[PDB]
């Protein structure tokens, strides 16, 4: 068996979902999205954020809960066999975290970056901070801290000791959450112009730059596939 | 010599040199040379250079073959920055004292303190003599005469080379016994301990206290000689007075400006309106340190440099008198060899396509009247 | 190898004097570079050289070679000079190109382009370094004797071009008429970084204020450039690029 | 035998070629060489870049490659004596890089500085700039370059690997060539003052301080020479 | 992509990450205008817009309205009195060369540090 | 403000110094495509070609 | 002007005047773009009821 086709819908949940999102965002940003102050944004946006909210901290509890009490506690009596298919399975996982880091850190971040053109803003919560400071963001960090927490329950090479890199990868581009403080401040206080290469938005690219521990990551996830399933074949 | 390299668009819309004059064309070693003019600040005054709040009178030349002896704007000494209002006319004095024998190409400039500098015209001028007879004598408010090309000069070579001598002395001093690799073996094998030893700390105390004492006994001594010091004096003058020259009585008003790529012209419209009581004609334009005259109207007989001036590089279609309260629509050609000696057809590598300039014009009787213009200089082509 | 005891003798000696001649002539050119780019312009004019700029920049800029000088030749050879070298190869660069450039090739009067004087500060910092072994106690004690001796050093010098002129009709110095008279087309006046007064200053306290600013500053400069000069002595071999 | 008389050529051509380009400059630094764009200073100047950039690149081309293929391959097999003759014609190459950094860092570079206060600069390829960043920077960097590469290839103390401060003490000082792109750049669009303390001028300086690798490298050549011929004599 | 491509094969022939934090960074920052040149060449062409001189994406951003971002935002050359006008490109492109070669070699160290597989033993 | 019609109908001339007249619509357009997509090509050539 | 030489406690003591903002003002000291109507005491021994 080994990768089955978990794959599939890791990838196709995410891309069904944003195709959503924009297709609601595409018809209810203007018509109900312009004016932050009208009763029809408060139906159409501002229960879209509490919704999300509250079904991101609920999804967030009941995945992480799940997957921690679930855990392997005999760890040691694990066959290669089943740790190649484990091994699998966190790669699976750790291909949604990249399908769920390019939608949030690009698709709709620069997506944010066109409505910025366009518009005054009236508040912090505009449709497309509600979509991308709220949804995606939350989404990825969710879908990371799944992939860590996966891999330590599931994988010996990744119990024992909590990976410097892996922890970087998915503690750094959630920091981009809470540095969403600094984008606010550093707008309202801080250049009224819509810059978007103004060192108000330095917080985001410093801790964008922590996912490139990624590459730490990818070669424990590698070592930790050449454990005992390295082969034979490979090396020679 | 420092133009011909600045965007053609900010020479022709910082600073507008005229009614100059040079005093002498040759002059002898320790002779004076007065240079006197009128500028005026541009209105619109471009963005990426700051404001002249801080501005100073310079002299463009090649090291000091002149000393400036005095620098005046409005009728007051400026050795200093000053403050310059835009949209103000000044009128400015330099008086530079000959050094250097040679032919040296003299031109006034401003330096603005966010802008770099504004060049004017340069006017050559021969310089002969020698330099050994330059003489800068000054008169001190301690009744002592110095001259300024060799004043300190002596003491100032004394104290250098004294306290080169006692660094030498210090590094010859360790520098008798082996130097690099026996000590780095010693330091290296064991504790070294060995290769500073008494009297190495004494001398060093003896060097550290000589050095001391005698910095302290040189002051007092630099102190009871010259007991009267002042700091240096520096500061913006505020306050410059500007010139109060008349409104004008023509207004023109430029309905579209262009230029030939290649070409070595300038072609504008304009519509002029003639106030006053008086026929004009137009007689001059300055555009960037070059003046296109008609020579129908005006002859210039202030020896302007020969390489700025367009004798009669400026053609009206219809320049006959107009009456006064008459308006009238020409085209005004500026064509010289100077318009690409200069590179002013170098704006269309500006990212600003903008000209400015001042027209004169002149009546029967001869007095002259001076109008600002400004417009978008398009290029063409076909 | 060497034949005999003499003869590695001769070796040595000449290879000191090939050595030192290197020492000091890398140390000239990029001492130099250093110093020209971070306190030239003060160094280059008398009108220039003023009492709250000049004072508080020029030894804190400058204590940056003679601290990682010092931390290689005391830690490998007990050789107590590098301050020294390196300030009198600062200013035999800097009176080579005043006297054959500013004086020879322009015309610039030496009275009005000489350099400024370090050579107090270094011996200062030399003899502190080697008496009192303490790398510390010279970053603290000796750094602070750098600052403080700069102006002091340089009196001399430039109190006569202090003397006050009556010039048509304004109170110049001569160091300010010279400035004046002598044109430098590229430094106008108002690039001049000169002591202007302020609000919150007191006349005959800017350069001692000035003064104990420095020292404090070259005492962290001297900290910093200590290390600085503790990791260029690596004697490390790459095993590639 | 051991130090030999290239030593004095060593000296003497710097000093020699050096002299000549004062003594043109002075000549031709005024009267073709004030206007940049005088057809004057097109044959006085202009080809005098051409020339030297053509000649510098050849120069350099020939030097290194004929010292790389010079290289010795039986380094094993080099007497004692022959290493300490080998060192002392690398003390001279360093004697020869010192001189040329002192010549290209300090005399012309302040050169430059004394023209800053005279003219106004009309291009990037001033008199000053023909001699000071296009000859003495090339010149002492080829010199660098070729002492870094002999003692590489002749010294068993310096093959096996490649010395950091060395390579530091040969690089950075090259690093103010390319340093040129922001004297320019810092002097057109940035600080239009002619300041010689401006932070446009660091590069030299950041690059300029790179040059204290010689005191690595100089205690590496002492270790060199003293390998077997360190004595006897020394320590004791 | 031909920066990219620059920096790849610099990299790859002669594996010196010093020579490629000097050369290919180089190469990087030198060929990014002549790169985008035949895209931009288009738009750079002058254009008489009531009466003011336009290039063809001047008035793309001016027709196109952007609310949020007007024209002084813009940071994009004004011109100087320390500049020429048929000098900026090269002189901007080397200095974003020699920059390059030192971020280059910056980040390779960080990207250093990033690849590293350190197991902490806590939180 | 109302706005009625259909953006297809959306024109945008201008007539250049050069003799030329361009829509801004669409003007090029094509070369901007063609020019990114033959770098991109290329780049995914070099990496297929070590894939 | 000042109104009182010597007061109680709770009394009041008014200072009437004029300044002129002189024209060369020196470059040291920012324009008074920015300028507060402050009254030199050691601390709170008078409390500014009002300034004009
Ligand atoms: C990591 C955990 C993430 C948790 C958060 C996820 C956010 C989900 C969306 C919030 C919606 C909200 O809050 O708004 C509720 C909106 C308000 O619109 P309305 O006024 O009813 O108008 C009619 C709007 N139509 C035309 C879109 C119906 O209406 C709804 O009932 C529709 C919500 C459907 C969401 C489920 C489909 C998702 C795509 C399919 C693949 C998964
Ligand atoms: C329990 C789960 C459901 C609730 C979840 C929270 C949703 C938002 C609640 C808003 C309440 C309110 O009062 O609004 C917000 C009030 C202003 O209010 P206003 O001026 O009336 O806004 C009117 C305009 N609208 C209708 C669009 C709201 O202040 C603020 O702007 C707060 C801004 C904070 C910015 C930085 C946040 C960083 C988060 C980092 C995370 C790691
Ligand atoms: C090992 C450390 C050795 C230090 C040697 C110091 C020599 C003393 C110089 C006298 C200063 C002076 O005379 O007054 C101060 C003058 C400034 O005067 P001015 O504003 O230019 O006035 C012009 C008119 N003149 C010519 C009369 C001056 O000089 C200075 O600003 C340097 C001040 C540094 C002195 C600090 C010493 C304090 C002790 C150190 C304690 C830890
Ligand atoms: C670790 C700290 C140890 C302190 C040792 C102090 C020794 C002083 C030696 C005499 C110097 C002198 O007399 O000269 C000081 C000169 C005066 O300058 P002037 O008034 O401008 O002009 C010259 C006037 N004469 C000719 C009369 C001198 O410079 C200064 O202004 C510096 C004075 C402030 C020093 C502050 C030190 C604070 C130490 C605190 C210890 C707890
Ligand atoms: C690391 C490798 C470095 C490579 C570059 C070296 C640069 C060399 C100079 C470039 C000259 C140029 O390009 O100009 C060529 C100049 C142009 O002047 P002209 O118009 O003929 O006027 C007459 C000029 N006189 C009066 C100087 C003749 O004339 C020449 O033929 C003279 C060039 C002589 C160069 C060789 C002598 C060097 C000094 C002796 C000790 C070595
Ligand atoms: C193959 C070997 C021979 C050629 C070698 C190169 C010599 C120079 C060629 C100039 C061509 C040209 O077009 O000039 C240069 C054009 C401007 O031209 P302009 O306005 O007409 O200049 C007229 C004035 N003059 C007559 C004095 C030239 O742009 C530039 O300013 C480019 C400036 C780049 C500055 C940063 C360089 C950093 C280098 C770093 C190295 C590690
Ligand atoms: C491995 C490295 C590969 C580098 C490939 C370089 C391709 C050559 C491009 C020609 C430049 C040009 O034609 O002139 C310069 C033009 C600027 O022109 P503009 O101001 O926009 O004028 C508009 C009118 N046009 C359309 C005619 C231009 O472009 C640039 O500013 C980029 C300058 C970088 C060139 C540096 C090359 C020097 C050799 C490198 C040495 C170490
Ligand atoms: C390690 C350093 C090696 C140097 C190798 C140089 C190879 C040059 C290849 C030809 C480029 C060309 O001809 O084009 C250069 C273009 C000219 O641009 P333009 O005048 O604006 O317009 C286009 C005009 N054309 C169509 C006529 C080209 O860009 C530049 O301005 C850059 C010129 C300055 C280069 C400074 C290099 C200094 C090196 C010093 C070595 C000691
Ligand atoms: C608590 C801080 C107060 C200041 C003390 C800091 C000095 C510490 C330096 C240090 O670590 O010791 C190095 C040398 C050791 O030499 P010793 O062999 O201990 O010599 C002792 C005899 N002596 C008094 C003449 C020195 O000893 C010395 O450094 C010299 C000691 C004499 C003090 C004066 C020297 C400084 C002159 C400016
Ligand atoms: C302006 C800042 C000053 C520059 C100083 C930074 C020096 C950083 C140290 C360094 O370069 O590390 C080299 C390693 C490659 O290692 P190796 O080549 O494996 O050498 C083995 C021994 N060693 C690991 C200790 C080096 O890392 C590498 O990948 C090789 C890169 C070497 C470049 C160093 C040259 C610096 C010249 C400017
Ligand atoms: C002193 C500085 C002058 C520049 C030299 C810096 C290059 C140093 C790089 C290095 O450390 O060596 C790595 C490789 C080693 O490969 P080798 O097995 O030595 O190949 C030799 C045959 N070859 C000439 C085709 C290369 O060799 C190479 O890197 C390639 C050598 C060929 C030079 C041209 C390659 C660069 C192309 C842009
Ligand atoms: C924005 C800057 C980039 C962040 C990179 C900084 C990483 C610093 C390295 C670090 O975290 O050290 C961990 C130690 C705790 O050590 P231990 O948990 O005892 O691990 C034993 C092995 N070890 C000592 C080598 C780690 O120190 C601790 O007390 C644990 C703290 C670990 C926090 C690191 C997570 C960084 C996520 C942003
Ligand atoms: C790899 C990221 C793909 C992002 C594609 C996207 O944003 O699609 C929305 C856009 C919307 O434009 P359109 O297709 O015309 O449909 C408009 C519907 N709304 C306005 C709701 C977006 O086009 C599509 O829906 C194409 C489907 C691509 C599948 C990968
Ligand atoms: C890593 C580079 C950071 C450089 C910071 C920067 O570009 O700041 C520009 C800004 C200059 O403000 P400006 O661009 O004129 O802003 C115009 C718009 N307003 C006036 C509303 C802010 O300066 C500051 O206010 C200090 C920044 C501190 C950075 C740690
Ligand atoms: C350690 C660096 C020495 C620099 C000396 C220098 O720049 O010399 C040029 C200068 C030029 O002035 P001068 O001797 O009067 O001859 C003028 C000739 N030109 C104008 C071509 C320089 O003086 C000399 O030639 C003296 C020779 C010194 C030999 C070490
Ligand atoms: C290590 C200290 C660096 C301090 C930088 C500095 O002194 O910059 C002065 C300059 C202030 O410009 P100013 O001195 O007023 O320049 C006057 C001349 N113009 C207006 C032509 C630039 O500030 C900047 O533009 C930002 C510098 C960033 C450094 C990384
Ligand atoms: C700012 C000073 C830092 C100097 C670096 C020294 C590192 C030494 C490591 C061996
Ligand atoms: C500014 C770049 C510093 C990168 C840090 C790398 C540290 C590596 C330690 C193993
Ligand atoms: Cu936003
Ligand atoms: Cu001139
Ligand atoms: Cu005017
Ligand atoms: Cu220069
Ligand atoms: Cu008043």
């Amino acid at each position: 068996l080994l990768d089955k086709k978990w794959l599939t819908f890791a990838l196709a949940i995410y891309t069904v979902f944003y195709l959503w999102v924009r297709w609601y965002e595409g018809v209810y940003g203007w018509s109900a999205g312009l004016d932050s102050f009208a009763p029809e944004f408060e139906t159409y946006w501002m229960n879209f954020l509490y919704t999300e909210i509250v079904l991101e901290i609920v999804t967030a509890s009941i995945l992480w809960g799940y997957l921690w009490k679930t855990r392997d506690r005999n760890l040691a009596a694990l066959t290669p066999r089943e740790e190649l298919r484990r091994n699998f399975t966190h790669l699976v996982w750790l291909v949604a975290y990249a399908w769920a880091i390019y939608w949030g850190a690009s698709y709709f971040t620069e997506q944010d970056g066109t409505w910025h053109q366009t518009i005054v803003r009236d508040t912090d919560f505009t449709p497309s901070h509600i979509i991308e400071f709220y949804l995606s963001y939350p989404i990825y960090i969710i879908t990371g801290f799944a992939a860590f927490i996966y891999a330590k329950t599931r994988l010996p090479f990744f119990a024992k000791g909590i990976s410097l890199p892996y922890l970087v990868l998915v503690v750094g581009p959630f920091m981009i959450l809470p540095n969403v403080g600094l984008n606010e401040w550093g707008h309202t206080f801080w250049f009224m112009e819509e810059l978007f290469v103004a060192p108000l938005h330095y917080g985001f690219v410093i801790f964008g730059w922590l996912a490139l521990a990624v590459m730490g990551t990818l070669t424990q996830t590698f070592y930790s596939f050449a454990q005992g399933g390295l082969g034979q074949s490979l090396c020679e | 010599h420092g133009e011909k390299s600045q965007a053609a668009f900010m020479r022709m819309r910082t600073i507008h040199w005229y009614d100059l004059s040079w005093s002498k064309e040759k002059v002898k070693i320790n002779e004076t040379v007065e240079i006197k003019g009128k500028f005026h600040v541009f209105e619109g005054w471009p963005e990426t250079v700051d404001e002249p709040d801080v501005a100073f009178l310079n002299v463009g030349m090649p090291g000091p073959v002149f000393i400036r002896k005095e620098s005046y704007i409005g009728g007051q000494l400026v050795p200093r920055s000053v403050r310059l209002e835009i949209g103000k006319t000044y009128d400015f004095r330099v008086v530079l004292k000959a050094r250097r024998p040679g032919d040296w190409h003299v031109h006034t400039m401003m330096n603005v303190q966010g802008g770099g500098p504004i060049i004017g015209p340069g006017k050559w001028i021969t310089v002969e003599g020698s330099m050994s007879e330059f003489r800068n004598p000054v008169t001190t408010l301690t009744g002592q005469t110095v001259d300024l090309e060799n004043y300190n000069e002596g003491n100032t070579y004394f104290w250098h080379a004294f306290w080169f001598a006692i660094g030498v002395a210090w590094i010859g001093y360790w520098s008798r016994r082996p130097i690099f690799i026996p000590r780095l073996l010693m330091v290296d094998a064991g504790r070294a301990d060995e290769l500073v030893s008494a009297t190495d700390r004494k001398v060093a105390m003896g060097f550290l206290a000589a050095t001391i004492l005698i910095v302290v006994m040189a002051m007092s001594s630099a102190n009871s000689k010259y007991p009267i010091t002042i700091p240096l004096q520096a500061g913006t003058m505020r306050g410059m007075k500007p010139l109060e020259l008349p409104a004008p009585t023509v207004s023109v008003k430029v309905e579209d400006a262009t230029y030939r790529v290649p070409g070595r012209a300038m072609r504008m419209k304009l519509t002029i309106t003639n106030h006053g009581n008086s026929p004009i004609r137009l007689g001059e334009f300055y555009t960037a340190s070059v003046r296109f005259l008609d020579s129908d109207v005006y002859k210039d007989t202030t020896g302007y440099p020969e390489d700025l001036l367009a004798e009669d590089g400026l053609s009206v279609s219809d320049n006959s008198p107009l009456a006064p309260g008459e308006t009238r629509t020409v085209d005004v050609t500026a064509s010289d060899a100077a318009w690409e000696v200069y590179r002013l057809s170098d704006i269309i590598y500006d990212p600003d396509s903008r000209f400015a300039g001042l027209l004169f014009f002149f009546d029967a009787t001869g007095n002259r009247q001076v109008v600002q213009i400004d417009a978008p200089l398009i290029p063409s082509f076909m | 190898a060497v034949r005999s005891h003499a003869e590695a003798v001769q070796v040595s000696r000449t290879i000191d004097w090939m050595a030192l001649f290197v020492v000091f002539f890398v140390i000239v050119g990029s001492y130099h570079i250093h110093a020209m780019l971070t306190m030239g312009d003060w160094d280059f004019w008398s009108d220039w050289k003023d009492r709250r700029l000049w004072v508080t920049v020029t030894p804190i800029v400058l204590v940056t070679f003679p601290a990682a000088v010092q931390s290689y030749l005391w830690e490998r050879y007990r050789l107590p000079w590098g301050a020294t070298v390196c300030v009198l190869g600062l200013l035999l660069g800097e009176w080579i190109n005043r006297y054959f450039n500013f004086w020879g090739w322009t015309y610039f009067p030496i009275n009005f382009v000489f350099p400024a004087s370090l050579v107090p500060g270094a011996i200062i910092l030399d003899t502190v370094l080697m008496l009192s072994g303490s790398y510390l106690f010279t970053a603290i004690v000796g750094a602070m004797g750098w600052g403080l001796i700069f102006y002091p050093g340089n009196w001399p010098i430039i109190a006569p071009l202090h003397v006050p002129v009556e010039y048509n009709g304004m109170l110049m110095s001569i160091a300010d008429i010279q400035g004046y008279n002598y044109v430098r087309t590229g430094t106008p006046e108002y690039i001049r970084m000169v002591e202007k007064g302020t609000l919150r200053t007191f006349g005959k306290d800017v350069a001692p204020v000035s003064a104990f600013f420095s020292a404090f500053m070259s005492i962290l400069i001297y900290f910093m450039w200590h290390f600085i000069g503790r990791w260029f002595s690596n004697e490390r071999f790459l095993q590639s690029t």
